DNA sequence: CCTTGGCGGTTAAAACGCGGGGGACAGCGCGTACGTGCGTTTAAGCGGTGCTAGAGCTGTCTACGACCAATTGAGCGGCCTCGGCACCGGGATTCTGAT
DNA sequence: ATCAGAATCCCGGTGCCGAGGCCGCTCAATTGGTCGTAGACAGCTCTAGCACCGCTTAAACGCACGTACGCGCTGTCCCCCGCGTTTTAACCGCCAAGG
C-alpha cells in the first residue's frame, strides 16, 4: 500500500536534496506527509473532474488544482 | 577493502544534482496514487501525463522540504536528520495546525 | 484474473454501437464499463455471477 | 498586422481577442495589447537570453529545461518572481553545505 | 479537427533573433508557452483589480504599466516599461 | 455604501439572541464576508474559463465550495444550499 | 412573497448578489439558482462561525464580541484555522502558547 | 533620519513577550530593525504605486489593504 | 483440435547483516554575556489651534471604442531530413584512504 | 607526504529520431464604416492632513551587579554506512485439463 515507497527512494530524495546522514523514523514520517499531500491534491482534482462530468481526471485539472494550492507547475500545458 | 563513511553519499549527491529524471519509478507510485484516489471516487481512468505531473510535483516538493529540514538540522548543531526536524519545518510552513 | 470483454451494446451518450468494453474485476467485486469512442467510464459493483449485460443494465438505471 | 506596424513580434489581435473573452473588463482600448505584448516580448527575451548563456556554459545547442531552471535560480529578481514556480525536469541548485564536507 | 493554440512560433522567432545559432527542445517550448500564460494571467488579474479599485471599465496602456511595475521587481520592470513605452511611441506615432 | 450589519444582527439573534457586538467586530466580519465572496466568485470564473461554459449555474457554485472549504464545512454547506434551492424552487 | 429573500426564507439580498455578479465582469450571463445558492452558503458560514463567536465571547461574561474573541474562536477551530491560515485579524494577537520548559518546576 | 534607531529595545522586549520569547540575546535588535525595514519597504512601495495610478496625492487605508492583499499577507479589519 | 486459467523463467533494484566508527548524547565546569533594579533623564502623548492642499464631488463633448461586411494571407495541420545528443568503450585522470 | 587503486571525466562513434524546414490551406486579423457614452477635463466645496506648542508623565537609558544558561570540552556508547549476500518486484513463454 503506502509501503511501496522504498527506503532508497527517500534516500535518493535526500540526495537530490543534498542530505548526508539519515535516521530511522524518517521513513514512516515521510510516507505520512507524502500521503496527506497527495490526499488534498487528488481530492480537489477529483472535485474538478466531478464538475467535468467525465470519468477521467484531466492533466489540466491536476494543473489547476496545483494552482489552487498555490503550487504552480509549468511544463505540461497549464 | 573498506571505505570510510560519509564519502560515497556526498559523491552521489554530486551525481544526483545532475539528472532531473524521476527518482520514484512508475508502477508502485501509480499503484499508490490509484489506491488513494479510489478513496475519493471510483472508475477514474488516469491520463498517464497527469500521472507524470503528480510524480514530478511530488518529488520536487519533497526535495525542497528536505532542503529546509536539512538546514534545520545543520542549525541544530548536528548532521543527522530527525523526525522532529520535519515537524519543525512543517510547523514553520503551516501544514499542520 | 480480470476479464476484458467487448460487447454489442450502444453507449447511452455518444450512441456509437459495438463500442462499449466491459472490465469485470471479480477479485475486488468492481465492474467497469468503457466507451471506445467518446471515452466515458462507468463503475458499478458486481458479484460472481455477473456478466456484461448485468452492469450495462445497472448503467441504464443509473442514468434514468 | 499591427505587430509589424508596431515593429514587434507578438500578435496583437490574438491578445485583443483573449482580453475580450477573459471577462477582463467591459471595453478594451486601442494600444493596451501592444504594451502588454512588448512587456511579454522583453520578458521572454531576458529569460531566454540567460538560457542561451546557460547553453553556452554546458556547450549544448538545444535547450534542455535544466538550463531554464538553472538560469531562473541564478538571477536574483527572476528567482524572487518565480519563487512559487517549479518546472518538470527542473532539478535544483548544485549546492553543498560545506559544514557537511569532511575534514 | 479542432484547432489548438500555441505561442511557439513567436517566441521561436524571438529566440532566433537573440541567438541565431541555438536549438531548443519541444517541451521547453511548451514551458515557455505556459510561462507567457502565467505572466499574462497575473497581469490581467491585477488589471481587473485595477478596474474595481478604480471603478472604471476601460483598459488603457497606463493600467498595464502600473500593473507591470506592481508585479515585477524594480530594475527588470523599469527596463520592460522602457521597451513597452518606446514601442507605444513607435506604433502610435504612425498609424 | 452598504454594509451587512442588520443581516449580522438577524443571524446573531437566530443563534445567540442575547449577544452584543462592537463596531470593529462588525467591520472585521464584513471584511471576512467580502473576502469569501470574492474568492468563491473568482474560483467560479475560473470554472467557467477552464470549462468554456458561458454562464454559471448553481452546480458550479457547489463544486467551488467543495474546492475551497474542507470536508465537514463543505458537506454541511452543500446541504444548506440544496435545502435553500429546494424551498425556493417549491415556491 | 414579493421579495426573493422572502421567497428563499433567508436573510441576504439575492438581487444584490446578482448585480454584483453582473457588475463583476465575472461571467457574461448569470443564471437564477447560482446567486441563491451562494447566498445560502454565505449565510451558513456566518451562522457557523458566529456560533464559535458566541461561545468564545460567553467565555468571559461579556455580551459584546471583541476581535480577540474572533481570533480565539478561529484558532480554537480546526477547519476555520486551516481556512484562515494566511489571514490576520486586526486587534487579534495569538493563542496562549506557554511552553512546558518555562513553568517554574 | 535615524528613526530606524527610533526602534527601542523595550519595544522589542514587549514583542518578544507577546511572541512568547523568554531569553533575549544582544545581537538581535539591529537585525530585527533591518528585517522590519525591508518588509515596510516592499509594502509602502506597492501602496504608493497603487496611489500613483490613483492620481491622488494621498494614500488611503484601502490602498494599503489592497497592496497587502497583493502580497498575500492579507489583513482584514479596515475594509477592502 | 482450439481456448481459458495455471504455473514457470531474466534481472535488477530490494531487503538482511555486521561491525564499527564516527557521530549523537550526558556530564563538567566555567564564565562572561545578560536579567534586574534604581535612579535618573526624555520624549511621547494628549489636547487645542490654525489651517489649507486637495481630494471629494459634479456638468460636458468627444473620440475612441463597439460593432459589421469583405479578404486574405498569415497561422496552422501534415510531411520529410539530418545532424544533435545518448550512450559506449578508451583512456586518462583525480580523490581517497592506507601507507 | 605518497602510492595503488577505485571513481569519475572526457573523447571518438554511431545511430536514430525528433527539431526544424516546408508547404498547401481558411479563418480570424484586418479595413473600413457607423453610433455613443466614459471619461478627460473644468471647476466647486469643505475636510482633513499638517504643523506647532504647552503641559504631564510614564516610558526609556545607564549603570551595579550577580549569575547562570551557552558553550567548549570530555567520554562514551550505539547504531547507520556500506558493502556483501541473497531475494523478490517486475515481466515474458508452457502445461491444464475443460470446451
Ligand atoms: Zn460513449
Amino acid at each position: 500500500n503506502i509501503q511501496g515507497i522504498t527506503k532508497p527512494a527517500i534516500r535518493r530524495l535526500a540526495r537530490r536534496g543534498g542530505v548526508k546522514r539519515i535516521s530511522g523514523l524518517i521513513y514512516e514520517e515521510t510516507r505520512g506527509v507524502l500521503k496527506v499531500f497527495l490526499e488534498n491534491v487528488i481530492r480537489d482534482a477529483v472535485t474538478y473532474t466531478e464538475h467535468a462530468k467525465r470519468k477521467t481526471v484531466t492533466a489540466m485539472d491536476v494543473v489547476y488544482a496545483l494552482k489552487r494550492q498555490g503550487r504552480t507547475l509549468y511544463g505540461f500545458g497549464g | 577493502h573498506r571505505y570510510r563513511p560519509g564519502t560515497v553519499a556526498l559523491r552521489e549527491i554530486r551525481r544526483y544534482q545532475k539528472s532531473t529524471e524521476l527518482l520514484i519509478r512508475k508502477l508502485p507510485f501509480q499503484r499508490l496514487v490509484r489506491e488513494i484516489a479510489q478513496d475519493f471516487k471510483t472508475d477514474l481512468r488516469f491520463q498517464s501525463a497527469a500521472i507524470g505531473a503528480l510524480q514530478e510535483a511530488s518529488e520536487a516538493y519533497l526535495v525542497g522540504l528536505f532542503e529546509d529540514t536539512n538546514l534545520c538540522a545543520i542549525h541544530a548543531k548536528r548532521v543527522t536528520i530527525m523526525p522532529k526536524d520535519i515537524q519543525l519545518a512543517r510547523r514553520i510552513r503551516g501544514e499542520r495546525a | 484474473i480480470k476479464q476484458k470483454l467487448e460487447t454489442q451494446f450502444t453507449c447511452l451518450f455518444c450512441n456509437h454501437d459495438n463500442s462499449v468494453v466491459c472490465t469485470l474485476d471479480k477479485k475486488n467485486s468492481i465492474g467497469l464499463l468503457e466507451c471506445k469512442k467518446c471515452n466515458l467510464s462507468f463503475q458499478a459493483p458486481i458479484n460472481s455471477l455477473s456478466q456484461p449485460i448485468d452492469i450495462y443494465s445497472d448503467w441504464i438505471d443509473a442514468c434514468e | 498586422t499591427r505587430s509589424s506596424r508596431a515593429g514587434l513580434q507578438f500578435p496583437v489581435g490574438r491578445v485583443h481577442r483573449l482580453l475580450r473573452k477573459g471577462n477582463y473588463s467591459e471595453r478594451v482600448g486601442a494600444g493596451a495589447p501592444v504594451y502588454l505584448a512588448a512587456v511579454l516580448e522583453y520578458l521572454t527575451a531576458e529569460i531566454l537570453e540567460l538560457a542561451g548563456n546557460a547553453a553556452r556554459d554546458n556547450k549544448k545547442t538545444r535547450i534542455i529545461p535544466r538550463h531554464l531552471q538553472l538560469a531562473i535560480r541564478n538571477d536574483e529578481e527572476l528567482n524572487k518572481l518565480l519563487g512559487r514556480v517549479t518546472i518538470a525536469q527542473g532539478g535544483v541548485l548544485p549546492n553543498i553545505q560545506a559544514v557537511l564536507l569532511p575534514k | 479537427r479542432s484547432r489548438k493554440e500555441s505561442y511557439s512560433i513567436y517566441v521561436y522567432k524571438v529566440l532566433k533573433q537573440v541567438h541565431p545559432d541555438t536549438g531548443i527542445s519541444s517541451k521547453a517550448m511548451g514551458i515557455m508557452n505556459s510561462f507567457v500564460n502565467d505572466i499574462f494571467e497575473r497581469i490581467a488579474g491585477e488589471a481587473s483589480r485595477l478596474a474595481h479599485y478604480n471603478k472604471r471599465s476601460t483598459i488603457t496602456s497606463r493600467e498595464i504599466q502600473t500593473a507591470v511595475r506592481l508585479l515585477l521587481p524594480g530594475e527588470l520592470a523599469k527596463h520592460a516599461v522602457s521597451e513597452g513605452t518606446k514601442a507605444v511611441t513607435k506604433y502610435t506615432s504612425a498609424k
